[PDB]
């Protein structure tokens, strides 16, 4: 059975600005089949107040689908996404690069 | 310009954990507006636009209902399929459903179209003629006659030539500020060192909309397209756009590199040099 | 709007 293997994207929606509000963004693409695990991490624990848009899927039937929670940058503050899918051997974590 | 109006149904059964899951999405361009979710509470289309919200009840119910029907059908389309493949019954399948609409610059029919895959793979789709149907394989076969002796090309054809281009143009007057709307990419460059020889140029685009831009290095004119790292359009969350493009520069060399942007929303293609 | 009718795979 096909399986493709979520890209996965943590950025925010605008240019980080410490102490100024902003949206925490995991965006993950081109995965199949759709059962997939996201988790968004502050400081290395999930964070609870996290949504996601609705299932959608691209030309070549990989699904794709953003996860996303209200968040204020600071100096010090570390963000990540944790990510699991059938395949990947282990979940995958992708920290947040501000900068970049 | 043109415009398209697409629905995306995707069903993935749940063996002993009772029905299938069901999500539905609907977009105009680059904008969702519709979304249904088999597991959301509701029960009910609901919309996922600000010009959609005030539709009224009519169009409410009429989705639900008609959305409803979809999950039945696909529901049993999964069985259906399962039989067709031999399959265990031990195992999660999924059933992916796209169809839709686009207009030309003047609003008029431009084409219409219905695909359907199974596990991710490519089943049966209506051709551009929406006359005739493609099967991909020999399951295929039995569905692709099916619907062939069931006339479901001509009823499909009635619905892409006209309910769906009728109501993308009703959506398009409706949120013409929204989807009748270009936003230019707000662009820059960063620069980070990478070692003491070697530097990251990053090309940026934010706060874009459609979708659709391209984002190119050069050296001295030669496109570095194979060493250039270049990131997926992703969503910002706001019904805009971001995409980046890096190259890795040997270090004193920056003044070589251009970053180019085009956009339907820029008057002329950008030249980002770093300088 | 999405498609009214019936159908059946």
């Amino acid at each position: 059975m096909i399986q493709r293997t979520p890209k996965i994207q943590v950025y925010s929606r605008h240019p980080a600005e410490n102490g100024k509000s902003n949206f925490l963004n995991c965006y993950v693409s081109g995965f199949h089949p759709s059962d997939i695990e996201v988790d968004l991490l502050k400081n290395g624990e999930r964070i609870e107040k996290v949504e996601h848009s609705d299932l959608s899927f691209s030309k070549d039937w990989s699904f794709y689908l953003l996860y996303y929670t209200e968040f204020t940058p600071t100096e010090k503050d570390e963000y990540a996404c944790r990510v699991n899918h059938v395949t990947l051997s282990q979940p995958k974590i992708v920290k947040w690069d501000r900068d970049m | 310009g043109s415009h398209s109006m697409r629905y995306f149904f995707t069903s993935v059964s749940r063996p002993g954990r009772g029905e299938p899951r069901f999500i539905a999405v609907g977009y105009v361009d680059d904008t969702q507006f519709v979304r249904f979710d088999s597991d959301a509470a509701s029960q009910r289309m609901e919309p996922r636009a600000p010009w959609i919200e005030q539709e009224g009840p009519e169009y409410w119910d009429g989705e639900t209902r008609k959305v409803k029907a979809h999950s039945q059908t696909h529901r049993v389309d999964l069985g259906t399929l399962r039989g067709y493949y031999n399959q265990s019954e031990a195992g999660s399948h999924t059933v992916q459903r796209m169809y839709g609409c686009d207009v030309g610059s003047d609003w008029r029919f431009l084409r219409g179209y219905h695909q359907y895959a199974y596990d991710g793979k490519d089943y049966i789709a209506l051709k551009e003629d929406l006359r005739s149907w493609t099967a991909a394989d020999m399951a295929a076969q039995t569905t692709k006659h099916k619907w062939e002796a069931a006339h479901v090309a001509e009823q499909l054809r009635a619905y892409l030539e006209g309910t769906c281009v009728e109501w993308l143009r009703r959506y398009l007057e409706n949120g013409k500020e929204t989807l009748q709307r270009t936003d230019a990419p707000k662009t820059h460059m960063t620069h980070h060192a990478v070692s003491d020889h070697e530097a990251t140029l990053r090309c940026w685009a934010l706060s874009f909309y459609p979708a659709e831009i391209t984002l190119t290095w050069q050296r001295d004119g030669e496109d570095q397209t194979q060493d250039t790292e270049l990131v997926e359009t992703r969503p910002a969350g706001d019904g805009t756009f971001q995409k980046w493009a890096a190259v890795v520069v040997p270090s004193g060399q920056e003044q070589r590199y251009t970053c180019h942007v085009q956009h339907e929303g820029l008057p002329k293609p950008l030249t980002l040099r770093w300088e | 709007k999405i498609l009214g009718g019936v159908f059946x795979v």
